[PDB]
């Protein structure tokens, strides 16, 4: 029945049970702290059968006081998530426990972290083409349904407002809701976005889940399992695609490297893991789409020591589509979605996929801009006088082509006032087909940022 | 005239240099990091 | 059977214990039934100690003081509870043990409360966004990363650059808003000092009360002589002490000489305990810690008093290196840095603070209104003046705008130099920016804007006050003092000469 | 009379900077980096630089214009060159106004581990009794942290990363501390660091500069130039 | 080895079998994997011999 | 063994040719891990210095026959640093040896002219 | 150590002695085979301290 503790060696906790009360691998075990100024309670999951009726486990939360043979029960049940409709109203842990009130409570259904992918058979074997209201995405990089696609940036480039217009686009265009994830976030941070959200009015329908550094890396190890577990809950029960969001996974890493090495085992591969790839693998397999609804993430990873040879990078990139880059001379030039066309790529690009003119339509755009970058030093040297009319008329065509891929998107009217709309792939691919040959060299430098379709924009023009 | 040229593809020579020895020095650390965390872990084991 | 250990363990006149073993600084205790971790055990020698291992027949243990007096066969004592510091308000002025005793030869302190150092930080739901213009004294500082209450700001740097100037300049800067009356304006600074020598104590202390700051400032030093244990536990204190202040709503600013000396000890004190190594042979754990002694600073709500704390740590790197194990781990947890490499303090900038590398995450959050419309974003006009220096460093014929970029960029840059010691208020720096900015000084020569600038200033203070009264009442730059100020420089810069000058319109 | 080797730090409570203008007549140590009574000036550098031979003129440079005592102490140093700083030292009248010590490197490690301690034990109780300027210089201090390293190994404890025995900056700051100036007391230190292999990234190196404030240090390329101060000017740097 | 018995039963029949092993490395990786839970002292970057 | 009874015995000049010498040192390694020695530096065996002594020293031409012997060694991932040639270097008297960058240049005899020796 | 003793008994009675030795990392690589076979706790590189 009840179990006594043997040895205390930091978050490591030895337990001693009856010989008829062996508990089975993840399980819970709930202890208390007696000591008034530093009360608390302490839950523990099993990770080791070391025999003689002793079992090693990791404390979730900070040990201090702790005092031997204290009592410990058993839940009889691995780690337990709340599940339901009143989801997503609040934000909460990984213990589920809400922030801003214990006013929710065990009403809702319960589940376990712990699930299987599911089979072979039932395996979708034909993939889908994911369409946005973005030109310049669908475009240049095409999103895959039920993929995974890496995005690199920092601060100042735009890409937390992009991810609200990509919450709030997926919220009224398909349906469904996203839940987010935080894990390694900076509190300060947390609560700021926690303030934007909830002052965009898009906070209703997200679900929130936060990873605090303070804890102890089981937290960290075990957010990202309990937020897809709520994502799997809310794709099977209602029938609506989830989009999900990771903000790193070089912390993920890092605190399995850490459990693994306070858990005494052997360090190999620069200091990791030895089966990191057991564990990627097992965190990866549950993000595909199946039964006709699709489940997509974002993920922004960050490479130390810009190496790309790393194994932490290199088993990351394993199960990776497409990718995103932002810089800040894309910004200085002062367009909308602040994208490099030509540092990103997309895997599923393909002429007998996405149609052969649409194929020549990127591989010209790519041309006409790489031959810009290619003369810009003969141009700050010399100037465009000097250059030809061919390489005149290059350059205008390249130059517009570049201010008219801005399109205006829906929150930017926070500081504009002009909401975003959303344009079919048909229009779009016809209007760059329209300006492969540059007949629009007469318009002014004003008219050519994108607000729609191209009618307006040609109205907008003829009224400047 | 011709004397401009020379230099400025001697500039484009020199960069891809740079780019390699870089690399090759980040290699050479990573692997003597890697050996050495390696071998001190075999010594303390193994006693 | 079964009753009788029942029996026997529920039976448990002070209770005593026995030294098995000790050596290098560590220590074997048994015979404790039911004791808590980080408990403050007693030594007969009057040494103490602390308790950091459990084990079924043993009880681990860290002798804080002398250790040459621990031998076998001594009698512990459990003693009270976790340990704690007793904190006050009549700290200010002087120097404490890290324990928390007068090592000053000033005359023993009083005892208000005493908080243990484990409490849990503050959550999400007490804290507000940041807003509120902590000044700087250093012009390039405020001119490129803003600082607000609330924020944690890196300082890292390699060898001989002046960080410690730096902060002893920003810590002294605080005198005007001493002098106010209310304390809105009055910031109780405390400085922590970390494996120092004890003359660099002395000499720093010293330049203190040159100052004239010792009366709202306290220092908790842990020099080289100490142990392991006041060096991985001085920081504590200084964070019990400064939240112990903040919790009243007054506000703090806490200060680290460094982290690289506590990692040092908590290494040793790990591998001295025979605990399982890791990579560059650190423990698993010393990651969580900085999280447990960082993440205590935050801006407060105004529901629990809207107190605030601003926390600088230093970090030193050797080589020009970055991709270091313990300046990565800090540099992930937290936001804004500021590089100060040893190439450009070697000629030219005295306060060598990078440009293209340097960043604030709050940025104009933290901005006065009138300083950042002066700024004009000089940011990218320096990086292509840099960019444009690299290209025509051999150049005679250029463009006539490139030419005149090149002369503007070289003025601000010989311009945004300033020497030490030298703490500035607002208004005279804005009025230096603005002066930079506008271009006026563009035919002054190269080689002696600096001391220019100095005469005006000081004529500035001089003949005129009306201007300085403005932009403390309104913050802002207005039309007529902008006019004013340019038929004032104008009438300045028509009668100077450094060498063979001419006045030009 | 007979005194323990081990003692006790001084309070800090008695602690005050120095500041003063001793000048030599050499040009680059008076321009580059200036000197100061009473506090640590040390030198660096790889094998065979040529330190001792500066700290050989140094000495024989300010011993004759000095009326205090000088106790001189060798870590780790060749036979040779002991014996022909004795017979130099006997070549003039100096040598009576003196105190010598010294251990050899044939000695098992531990006698490396005492002889700095005999040497301050002697500085201490000339300075507090006598209240005299003394003068305290040190060879070497590499070699007794090499000592150290091998007899902790020898003892079984866990080693760290480089393979430097666990809490040597303890010991180096143990040390280093029994060298000060107190405010009626004046005590001048002289040493030399070697750096194994020239290599600046090593934690030792790193660790002995954090109680050093004017530091002269010397370079191999130089050297290989032609230049026999082989002093680096861009990386040496002073206090005052 | 599974494959490899397979394809040797058939290999006694006297005819042609292809065999494809589109993955060698992670099998290093497992085996690796299993020595070091193993204790067995690791050789070359982390693989025994 | 059998060269040794045809050198002896016959009284005759005798030819010997061995191949691959190095996975003969390779095999010491794997099997020491087996025993529980001490592991030494880059996981080799705690002794290698003996048993090629040994090996290399058992062919010597006496003053009646003469034996004349050519062993092909292996380098492991195209580094020279490694022990197993380090230790091999020091019992040879006519050394040839190849380089990639030769062979990518095209001339198939890849013998750098530069790093062969000889004692002749 | 044979071949230093051999010197220095001629040392000790006033002839002029040579020694050159051919080699010295064969001394430390036996001495190191040696420790390890001994059992003895290893250091940098496997060599004893
Ligand atoms: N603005 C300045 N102009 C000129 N010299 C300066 C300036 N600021 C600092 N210095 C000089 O630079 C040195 C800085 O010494 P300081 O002790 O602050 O170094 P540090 O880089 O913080 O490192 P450490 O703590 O290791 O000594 C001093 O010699 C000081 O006189
Ligand atoms: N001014 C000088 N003129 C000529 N030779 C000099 C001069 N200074 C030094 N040397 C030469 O330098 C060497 C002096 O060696 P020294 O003992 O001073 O070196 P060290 O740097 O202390 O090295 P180590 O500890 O490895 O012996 C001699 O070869 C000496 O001839
Ligand atoms: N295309 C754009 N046009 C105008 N302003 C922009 C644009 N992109 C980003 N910004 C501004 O940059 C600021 C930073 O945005 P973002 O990079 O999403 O957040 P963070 O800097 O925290 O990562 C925002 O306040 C936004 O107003
Ligand atoms: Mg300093
Ligand atoms: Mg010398």
């Amino acid at each position: 029945t009840a179990g006594r503790v043997v040895r205390i060696t930091g978050p490591v906790v030895d337990v001693e049970f009856p010989r008829g009360s062996v508990p089975e691998l993840f399980n819970a075990l709930h202890a208390e702290i007696t000591f008034g100024a530093l009360a608390k309670t302490l839950t523990l999951e099993v990770a080791q059968h070391l025999g003689d009726s002793l079992v090693r486990c990791i404390s979730m939360q900070p040990t201090d006081g702790l005092v031997r043979g204290v009592e410990v029960t058993d839940t009889g049940a691995s780690i337990s998530v709340p599940v339901g409709d009143g989801v997503k109203g609040h934000v909460f842990n990984a213990l589920g426990d809400c922030l801003d009130d214990p006013g929710y409570g065990k009403d809702f259904e319960h589940w376990s972290i712990h699930r299987k992918p599911p089979a072979f058979s039932d395996l979708e074997p034909r993939t889908e083409m994911l369409e946005t209201g973005l030109k310049v995405v669908d475009l240049l990089t095409p999103y895959v349904r039920g993929g995974k696609i890496a995005l690199f940036g920092g601060a100042g480039v735009g890409k937390t407002v992009l991810i609200q217009e990509m919450i709030n686009r997926i919220a009224r265009n398909f349906g469904g809701t996203s839940v987010f994830a935080g894990v390694g976030e900076r509190t300060r941070e947390g609560n700021d976005l926690w303030v934007e959200l909830a002052d965009a009015n898009v906070l209703k329908d997200t679900a929130l889940v936060f990873g605090q550094m303070d804890e102890p890396p089981g937290t960290r190890m075990r957010v990202a399992l309990s937020a897809l577990t709520m994502a799997e809950f809310f794709r099977d029960e209602q029938g609506q695609d989830v989009l999900l969001f990771i903000d790193n996974i070089f912390r993920f890493t890092q605190a399995g490297s850490e459990v693994s090495t306070l858990l005494g085992r052997m360090p190999s591969a620069v200091g990791y893991q030895p089966t990191l790839a057991d564990e990627m693998g097992e965190l990866q397999e549950r993000i595909t789409s199946t039964r006709g609804r699709s489940i997509t993430s974002m993920q922004a990873v960050y490479v130390p020591a810009d190496d790309y040879t790393d194994p932490a990078p290199a088993t990351t990139f394993a199960h990776l589509d497409a990718t995103t880059e932002l810089s800040r001379a894309v910004f200085s030039k002062g367009i909308f979605p602040a994208v490099d066309p030509l540092a990103s790529s997309s895997t599923i690009l393909d002429p007998a996929i996405v149609g052969d003119e649409h194929y020549r339509v990127a591989q010209e755009v790519i041309r006409i801009l790489q031959r810009y970058k290619d003369l810009q030093d003969i141009i700050a040297i010399l100037g465009i006088d000097e250059l030809s009319e061919e390489d005149k008329q290059l350059v205008n065509r390249a130059r517009r082509i570049e201010r008219f891929l801005s399109q205006n998107m829906m929150a930017a009217e926070q500081f504009t006032g002009q909401p975003g709309s959303t344009v079919p792939l048909k229009e779009t691919i016809e209007a760059f087909d329209k300006l492969t040959k540059g007949e629009f060299d007469h318009l002014p430098e004003q008219a050519f940022f994108l607000i729609g379709g191209l009618d307006d924009l040609a109205k907008k023009a003829e009224s400047l | 005239a011709s004397r401009r040229r020379a230099m400025k593809s001697a500039t484009d020579n020199a960069d891809d240099l740079i780019k390699a020895l870089t690399l090759a020095a980040n290699r050479e650390r990573q692997a003597q990091i890697t050996q050495e965390i390696s071998e001190i872990v075999g010594g303390a084991n193994a006693l | 059977i079964e009753g009788a250990i029942e029996d026997y363990v529920s039976s448990f006149r002070e209770e005593i214990g026995t030294v098995i073993d000790a050596g290098d600084g560590i220590a074997h205790v048994e015979g404790l039934p039911s004791v808590m971790t980080q408990e403050l055990l007693e030594f007969p020698g009057g040494v103490l100690g602390v308790a950091l291992n459990l084990d079924e027949h043993s009880v681990g243990a860290v002798i804080l003081g002398e250790f040459e007096k621990i031998e076998e066969g001594q009698q512990v004592k459990r003693t009270g509870e976790v340990l704690s510091v007793p904190v006050g308000d009549a700290f200010l002025g002087r120097v404490v043990n890290p324990l928390g005793q007068p090592i000053d030869g000033q005359g023993d302190i009083a005892a208000e409360t005493r908080r243990a150092l484990e409490l849990q930080a503050p959550s999400v739901v007490q804290r507000q966004s940041v807003s509120e213009p902590l000044q700087t004294g250093i012009k390039a500082i405020d001119a490129m990363t803003p600082i607000g209450r609330g924020q944690r700001q890196l300082i890292i740097g390699d060898r001989k650059t002046g960080k410690t100037a730096v902060c002893v300049d920003t810590i002294l800067n605080q005198r005007e808003a001493w002098l106010t009356g209310d304390p809105k304006q009055q910031v109780r600074c405390v400085y922590v000092a970390i494996g120092q020598k004890g003359t660099t104590i002395a000499s720093v202390k010293r330049a203190l009360e040159e100052g004239g700051a010792m009366e709202y400032t306290t220092i908790v030093a842990a020099p080289a002589s100490d142990a392991a244990g006041f060096k991985w536990l001085a920081p504590y204190t200084g964070s019990a002490i400064g939240q112990h202040w903040m919790y009243n709503g007054k506000h703090v600013l806490i200060v680290f000489d460094d982290l690289s000396k506590q990692a040092d000890a908590y290494r040793a004190i790990s591998l001295l305990l025979r605990r399982p190594p890791g990579r560059e042979a650190f423990p698993g754990d010393v990651f969580y810690l900085h999280s447990r002694l960082l993440e205590r600073c935050a801006k407060l709500s105004d529901e629990l008093g809207g107190g605030s704390m601003t926390g600088l740590p230093i970090i030193e790197t050797k080589a020009n290196d970055i991709s270091a194990f313990i300046p990565t781990n800090v540099i992930s947890i937290t936001d804004g840095q500021c590089f100060l490499e040893s190439d450009l303090f070697n000629q030219g900038v005295r306060p060598a603070i990078n440009v293209g590398v340097s960043v604030s995450r709050v940025g104009g959050a933290a901005q006065i209104k009138a300083m950042k419309e002066v700024a004009g974003s000089l940011r990218l006009d320096l990086s292509q003046y840099r960019e444009l220096e690299a290209f025509a460093a051999f150049a005679s014929d250029l463009d006539a705008a490139s030419k005149a970029q090149l002369d503007r960029g070289a003025r601000l840059v010989e311009l945004l130099k300033q020497p030490q010691y030298s703490p500035l208020a607002v208004e005279e720096q804005v009025v230096a920016i603005f002066l930079g900015t506008q271009g006026h000084l563009d035919s002054v020569p190269v080689e002696d804007v600096q001391r220019f600038e100095s005469e005006l200033l000081e004529h500035v203070k001089a003949s005129h006050s009306d201007i300085f009264d403005g932009i403390r009442e309104t913050k802002k730059l207005s039309e007529e003092a902008e006019e004013k100020l340019v038929s004032v420089i104008n009438e300045f810069k028509k009668g100077f000469q450094a060498s063979d000058g001419s006045s030009v319109v």
